[PDB]
């Protein structure tokens, strides 16, 4: 429900773009699959629909000298 | 008939860039904005057909357009490059570039004028939120930085290999034509003249009134479409009355009819007139965009040869940062200075041989004919080594007579 | 009229010519370093063997063939008046615009 | 696998590139066009709206686009370089384009 | 007004075209005659001078 | 079709072989197609 505060009208979810409903939040970042908004991804967790934050890439480290 | 100058010094300079990269994503409900609250009137919508569908088609793709548009500009790289702690790279100062330690934003100090200088649920009319926010995006260009300060172009054709600044200073002027014991004599001038082109931009971006007007002008351009929309839906179009509710309870419904009509026409054609300006300027818009993105590659990850692309002078390297809606580009160029006029030959007649420079050029210091280099002055004794003879003397026209040493001849035992 | 109005151009024509004959004045004279900074002279000879090293030709070449060069381009440059003037269809953009 | 072809002479070519710039400004008059010049019209056109105002200013838009066009394309050398009175450059002939 | 309307977006593509061309005609005067290019067929058929 | 020379790729400008305008690079049995010749020295007649 875009732009709507969902404390008014399985798991919710309440993003910057709106509020999430029948998908479970996840602290792993994965590369975006369906994008929803505001830096949130949605996926077929394989088994359940998820939600998780977009991962830019891998962390790199040069060994300046 | 045989003068020419060469510049005997050089001013680095850095010069701005500003290109937007997106938009506003607008998504538009009919009902609400050609008659909402009113089922009746709903009722009538239906019969024109599918212009809905058309419109929200249009609304949707030059909305996918924008993400379309910063994923390609902004996501060059693959992997999130780390600067070293220890900030030291030869006398080179990049701390008005690379993100504030105090992370306050995680954002540079020139980021932060940037975001400070541009400013950045209708009826019926709602916005929707970028899918890349802020931070990724400055994320992004920090490992831009990071890469393209402690690799080189390397990171970004394969794997990133480390080289020390200095030394990727010195390819860089080899890369325009210049010699790179320029640069091991004169880096302390150098990094000098960079800290204050540096400082310099600084400044004038926090003074200048109107350098991001670039960005201004698709807000305002936004903003008064927006409110022309909303504005339009107040006139009478023919009709007594521009309140639905006024002509259904002031005049029979066979006669409301026609003015429920003409209400609908009207309506329905400001909003197509809308949607076909944001077209207009979604397309403008993806042009510049697919600008930024090449500007991005040939100047940031590379070295470009191409004239005034990445900046007036040659170019030697860019820096990007970030803009609300939009990319900027500091790039770093090389400008000759302190020119002296000398008289040139085009072939050094010696032993009845023409000698021709191998990467440079005869000048003569009025008495003294030397080899040097055409981007700075550098004069040198004329020998073997620097010249090579092809043919006579009698087939060039302009050729002096001079001696060429031989490195060998003294060696007679 | 019937409200239908047309606007003179801000630069005329005299303007972008001269601006042309700038731009033919500053690259005869100093070859590209006019447009990287400040302009230094060249002899025209020693700018055309630069250029025919920047294709991968010795400067030897044009040293030795100067006079066939310069009537090639002499040639050719007198060629495109005629092309120019006998064809009928050379500037149908700008014609197509109006 | 074992031949090659290199050439022993060469022709320097001239060729001619023609780009359109800028195209005709014009200007609408919504009054004229429409109602004649009719006063009972005037006050009927005027409860339409504001559709004049966008019609105005996205006419003004282009007409400053196409002076922007102009002078991207044609303005950018900094000074008027002038050309040496002696028009001798080495056996060449600018006189068709100078 | 709609065929005022028409007219004005139909002089909107137009002038998205003609910015494009002279674009490309801003290019081609810093890249040919500012300097030499080594992009094939950009300044003509052959090796640039 | 008797001498070998070198040329410049896009002009026909021959040459004589010698160590100015050639570099040695490893042992003469892994280049495919590789063929007999001599490269002239010219410090040799100078004897410095
Ligand atoms: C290379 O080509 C040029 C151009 O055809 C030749 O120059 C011509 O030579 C003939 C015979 O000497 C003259 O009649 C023409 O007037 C020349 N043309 C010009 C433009 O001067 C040149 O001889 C050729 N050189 C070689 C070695 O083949
Ligand atoms: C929704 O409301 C709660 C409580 O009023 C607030 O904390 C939260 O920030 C709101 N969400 C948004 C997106 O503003
Ligand atoms: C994700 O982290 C939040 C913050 O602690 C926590 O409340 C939530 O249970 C976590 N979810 C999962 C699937 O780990
Ligand atoms: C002009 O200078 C060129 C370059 O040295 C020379 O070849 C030519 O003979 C000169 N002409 C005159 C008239 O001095
Ligand atoms: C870099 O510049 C900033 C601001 O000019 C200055 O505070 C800082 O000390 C400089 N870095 C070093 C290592 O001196
Ligand atoms: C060129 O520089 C010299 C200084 O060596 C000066 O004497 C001469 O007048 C200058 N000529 C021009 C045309 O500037
Ligand atoms: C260069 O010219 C100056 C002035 O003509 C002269 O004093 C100087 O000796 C010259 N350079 C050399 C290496 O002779
Ligand atoms: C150069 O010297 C030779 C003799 O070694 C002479 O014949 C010739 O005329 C000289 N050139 C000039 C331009 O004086
Ligand atoms: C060259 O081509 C011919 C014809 O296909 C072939 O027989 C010969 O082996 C080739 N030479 C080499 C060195 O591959
Ligand atoms: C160069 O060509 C032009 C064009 O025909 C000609 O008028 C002029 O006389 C030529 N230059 C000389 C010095 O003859
Ligand atoms: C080249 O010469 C070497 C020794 O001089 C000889 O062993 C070899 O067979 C020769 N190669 C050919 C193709 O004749």
């Amino acid at each position: 429900y875009q732009g709507v505060n969902c404390t008014e009208v399985s798991n919710v979810f309440q993003t910057r773009a709106g509020c999430l409903i029948g998908a479970e939040y996840v602290n792993n970042s994965y590369e975006c699959d369906i994008p929803i908004g505001a830096g949130i991804c949605a996926s077929y967790q394989t088994q359940s629909i998820i939600a998780y934050t977009m991962s830019l890439g891998a962390e790199n480290s040069v060994a300046y000298s | 008939n045989n003068s020419i100058a060469i510049p005997t010094n050089f001013t680095i300079s850095v010069t701005t860039e500003i290109l937007p990269v997106s938009m506003t994503k607008t998504s538009v409900d009919c009902t609400m904005y050609i008659c909402g609250d009113s089922t009746e009137c709903s009722n009538l919508l239906l019969q024109y057909g599918s212009f809905c569908t058309q419109l929200k088609r249009a609304l949707t793709g030059i909305a996918v357009e924008q993400d379309k548009n910063t994923q390609e500009v902004f996501a060059q790289v693959k992997q999130i490059y780390k600067t070293p702690p220890i900030k030291y790279f030869g006398g080179f100062n990049f701390s008005q570039i690379l993100p504030d330690p105090s992370k306050p934003s995680k954002r540079s100090f020139i980021e932060d004028l940037l975001f400070n200088k541009v400013t950045l649920k209708f009826k019926g009319l709602t916005v929707l939120p970028p899918l890349l926010t802020d931070e990724m995006i400055a994320q992004y260009t920090s490992a831009l930085l990071a890469g393209t300060i402690t690799s080189g172009w390397t990171f970004g054709a394969g794997a990133a290999l480390q080289i020390p600044f200095a030394m990727q200073m010195a390819y860089r002027f080899n890369g325009i034509g210049v010699t790179q014991n320029v640069l091991y004599e004169n880096q302390k001038l150098i990094a000098n003249q960079f800290n204050s082109a540096i400082g310099k931009i600084q400044d004038s971006l926090s003074s200048t009134a109107s350098a991001l007007g670039k960005l201004q002008d698709v807000v305002n351009h936004n903003a008064q479409a927006l409110n022309t929309l909303v504005k339009q839906l107040s006139s009478k179009f023919g009709a007594i009355s521009s309140v639905l509710n006024d002509i259904f309870s002031r005049l029979d419904p066979p006669e409301a009819e026609v003015q429920i009509d003409r209400l609908i026409t009207g309506r329905l054609q400001s909003l197509q007139t809308y949607v076909t300006q944001q077209l207009i300027r979604a397309a403008e818009i993806r042009a510049s965009a697919n600008l930024a993105a090449t500007k991005m590659s040939e100047c940031v990850l590379g070295q470009s040869k191409r004239v005034d692309f990445c900046g007036k002078g040659y170019h030697l390297m860019s820096f990007p940062q970030s803009a609300p809606h939009g990319v900027v580009f500091l790039h770093v160029t090389y400008v000759p200075a302190q020119e002296k006029n000398f008289t040139t030959a085009p072939a050094i007649c010696h032993d009845g041989k023409a000698h021709f420079p191998r990467e440079g050029v005869f000048v003569s210091n009025g008495t003294h004919w030397f080899v040097t280099q055409r981007n700075f002055y550098e004069p040198q004794i004329i020998t073997t080594d620097n010249t090579f003879v092809s043919g006579n003397c009698d087939v060039v026209i302009g050729i002096v007579n001079n001696t060429v040493y031989d490195p060998l001849q003294p060696e007679l035992d």
